């Protein structure tokens, strides 16, 4: 198998925000182009 | 160093063929989907290590905690003596073994934070200036940052089964085919902004 080593351990911020695409907004926008 | 689609034996295969003593890489965990594995080479043999993914932080089932997988792997590259096993022998993450890039197009910037992709577009970018970068919060996935007094709109790209989709809209065989489609069929965010990909913000030193 794999050899998962048994280890001996234990011895202000500003990021960006993602968005989501609206299939409806886009499927109609595309359908508007071809038209 | 992060190899997206390789197995433990495959990692071992790479480390033994391409790598030297001190080489390493990171990969997804097969035995515990969600977690990640750190395969290292030492004394001509390989050592796999379990990376815990809680969702709120990453760690090696103990020790120091980190927000991102890369922040973890960097820390142990800079601190070679912290990663010890009960035996006492040290595991040193030294030479990163690099995989193929997704796309050679110069609109791909590989490792690049959203803050740094923001600075990039708000200094040498314009409306419709876009790039593609590695998603730090979701290793394996990618990001389409687009400039739309300047704010960019980041969009996650899901990489599953070696396929690409943006919001599960359509299937594409490569990052290029996906970026080719949405240049022709722009996407629209929730607020309602249309994301037109006008011109790419290419890389500097190819």
């Amino acid at each position: 198998q794999v050899e998962y080593l048994d280890l001996d351990l234990d011895s202000a911020d500003e990021r960006v925000d993602y968005v989501v695409v609206d299939q409806q907004k886009t499927l109609a926008l595309k359908s508007t182009r071809e038209a | 160093w992060f190899h997206p689609n390789i197995t433990g034996v495959e990692a071992e295969n790479l480390l033994l063929t391409r790598g030297v003593d001190g080489s390493f890489l990171a990969r997804p965990s097969k035995s515990n989907p969600g977690d990640f594995t750190l395969s290292v080479r030492r004394n001509g043999a390989v050592t796999h290590i379990k990376i815990q993914n809680t969702g709120d932080y990453y760690d090696l089932y103990g020790g120091e905690k980190f927000a991102t997988l890369a922040e973890l792997v960097q820390y142990y590259m800079e601190h070679h003596g912290q990663l010890k096993e009960k035996n006492g022998d040290v595991i040193e993450l030294k030479y990163p073994l690099n995989c193929a890039d997704p796309t050679s197009e110069r609109w791909f910037h590989g490792h690049l934070s959203g803050k740094e992709a923001e600075k990039l577009l708000t200094e040498k970018g314009k409306h419709g200036s876009f790039l593609v970068r590695e998603s730090q919060s979701h290793p394996g996935d990618f990001v389409l940052s687009v400039r739309t007094k300047s704010k960019v709109t980041h969009v996650m790209i899901r990489c599953q089964e070696l396929k690409y989709d943006v919001g599960g809209g359509e299937r594409f065989d490569s990052l290029t085919d996906l970026v080719e489609h949405y240049k022709k069929n722009p996407m629209v965010e929730t607020l309602g902004t249309v994301l037109q990909l006008k011109q790419p913000l290419n890389t500097t030193r190819i």
